[PDB]
């Protein structure tokens, strides 16, 4: 059952890069493609993500995308770098511009088929293709634009397959340009009909969490992607390793999403570490247990007492009592039953792996599908329309072809996805 | 999706051509009538001064009628 993994733009492919580096890491790979692993935990699962080249050499099934050739030169000068197939990094020159209509429209379109052939080529040697996972940011123009546009493209050739990403949403305290709530608002949009599950990663939750817990006085993009790489390697935990779950794709979509429309989840991790300084005591099962369902534990920037959990998947990895993994996780539904709703029994499942991340003994990983996520496309909503209600920065949309009438149904749908979301925390 | 992503790129193509056609007009008209009025001052000017030698002649006539 293999993914195919695709990151676009700045943001996608060093997010992307760090994920790779991370997991490469756990399954005992090193930068060479070598494995040099100490368990056989490590392999047994390894073609989810690996495909094997003779001279047993590891390669990610992992194409590289950009409309500017930049980040993804650093990512092949990176560490990890050698290890990408060179033929699936994908580049044009022009760059987007920080505009979806570019990425999606003009520009992208110009390079769409050549990733699309990529694309292709990696999943005809699949056995058993599970879907894809897309890396990238909702702000800029390329993983936003481009992004969207390769997810309805890779949707029309294979629509029986599971479409996941990992989408950056946009915050004015980690922020690029001032058109960034136009390129997540049109984004959204394409997000609500054409992905079966997106794990929504908040910068300003990221920055909250470098700044407040962290006590990192000015965080950078490298500060924010460590946060991001430890959350992307827990929530692929029981894709990439044998367990009493053997998870993939499609039973994450169908176990998470009791609507189709409803499937933007906030991840969670604990203990939260800011990069390079290490702390030497272990937490309890208890302590992680509280921390990861800690809002100041959230990747996205919404307070989940102000919700409801449709769902939850958590993620308990290094060795531990699972007996007191399931005390734990029993307390604090029976402790707070008012925020999980009463009409999906059980809603709540817990995953354990023996597999610790690198420089921790125990983490505890969060998956929630909650209605407090309305509270980002809320956020995202205002700063869309103080600016749009004088139709500010439209020339740079309007000018590669696009129509106000486009912006006016992106901003529609997104209201009615928080509607939606506010239907269910009441029932 | 794609009827309509073709479309946007055409509208795209089709303004920035507009532009650049009405560019060309424009300032083809403006050095055209820029000329034109730049000759009809210039030839106005040597209209009057071509008088000045009609009147020249007949001054010199009228001096030899006095004879
Ligand atoms: N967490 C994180 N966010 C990023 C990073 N790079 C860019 N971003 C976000 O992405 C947005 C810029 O879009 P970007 O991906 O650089 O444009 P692109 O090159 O067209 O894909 C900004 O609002 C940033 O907040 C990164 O390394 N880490
Ligand atoms: C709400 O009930 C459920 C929620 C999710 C799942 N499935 C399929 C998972 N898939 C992955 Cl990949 N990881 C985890 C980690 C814990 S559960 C889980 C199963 C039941
Ligand atoms: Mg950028």
């Amino acid at each position: 059952r293999e993914i195919v993994h695709i990151q676009a733009g700045q943001c996608g492919n060093q997010i992307g890069a760090k994920f790779w580096e991370v997991i490469s890491d756990e399954h005992g790979i090193d930068p060479t493609g070598s494995y040099h692993g100490d368990s056989d935990l490590q392999l047994e699962r390894i073609n989810v993500y690996y495909n094997e080249a003779t001279g047993n050499k590891y390669v990610p099934r992992a194409i590289l995308v950009d409309l500017e050739p930049g980040t993804m030169d650093s990512v092949r000068s990176g560490p990890f770098g050698q290890i990408f197939r060179p033929d699936n990094f994908v580049f044009g020159q022009s760059g987007a511009g920080n505009n979806w209509a570019k990425g999606h429209y003009t520009e992208g379109a110009e390079l769409v088929d050549s990733v699309l052939d990529v694309v292709r080529k990696e999943s005809e040697s699949c056995d058993c293709l599970q879907g894809f996972q897309l890396t990238h940011s909702l702000g800029g123009g390329t993983g936003s634009g481009m992004g969207t546009l390769l997810i309805s493209k890779i949707r029309e050739e294979y629509p029986d397959r599971i479409m996941n990403t990992f989408s950056v949403m946009p915050s004015p305290k980690v922020s690029d340009t001032v058109v960034e709530p136009y390129n997540a608002t049109l984004s959204v949009h394409q997000l609500v009909e054409n992905t079966d599950e997106t794990y929504c990663i908040d910068n300003e939750a990221l920055y909250d969490i470098c700044f407040r817990t962290l006590k990192l006085t000015t965080p950078t993009y490298g500060d924010l992607n460590h946060l991001v790489s430890a959350t992307m390697s827990g929530v692929t935990t029981c894709l990439r390793f044998p367990g009493q779950l053997n998870a993939d794709l499609r039973k994450l979509a169908v176990n998470m999403v009791p609507f189709p429309r409803l499937h933007f989840f906030m991840p969670g991790f604990a203990p939260l570490t800011s990069r390079g300084s290490q702390q030497y005591r272990a937490l309890t099962v208890p302590e992680l247990t509280q921390q990861m369902f800690d809002s100041k534990n959230m990747m996205a920037a919404c307070d989940p007492r102000h919700g409801r959990y449709l769902t939850v998947a958590a993620i308990f990895r290094g060795r531990m009592s699972m007996k007191e993994v399931d005390e734990q996780m029993l307390n604090v539904q029976n402790k707070n039953s008012s925020y999980f709703v009463e009409w999906i029994p059980n809603n709540v499942k817990t995953a354990v792996c023996d597999i610790p991340p690198r420089g921790l003994k125990m983490s505890a990983t969060f998956i929630g599908n909650s209605t407090a996520i309305q509270e980002l496309f809320k956020r995202i909503s205002e700063q869309f329309t103080a600016m749009f209600r004088r139709k500010a920065f439209l020339h740079w949309y309007t000018g590669e072809g696009m129509d106000e009438m486009e912006f006016t149904e992106a901003e529609s749908n997104m209201n009615d996805l928080v509607s939606e979301y506010q239907q269910y925390q009441d029932a | 999706k794609r009827e309509h992503e073709r479309e946007v790129i055409q509208k795209a193509i089709e303004e920035n051509n507009n532009f650049i056609k009405m560019a060309k007009e424009k300032l083809a008209q403006k050095m055209e009538s820029n000329k034109e009025n730049r000759e009809a001052h210039l030839a106005a000017m040597l209209e009057r001064l071509q008088e000045k030698d009609k009147h020249a002649e007949e001054v010199r006539k009228n001096k030899e009628l006095k004879e």
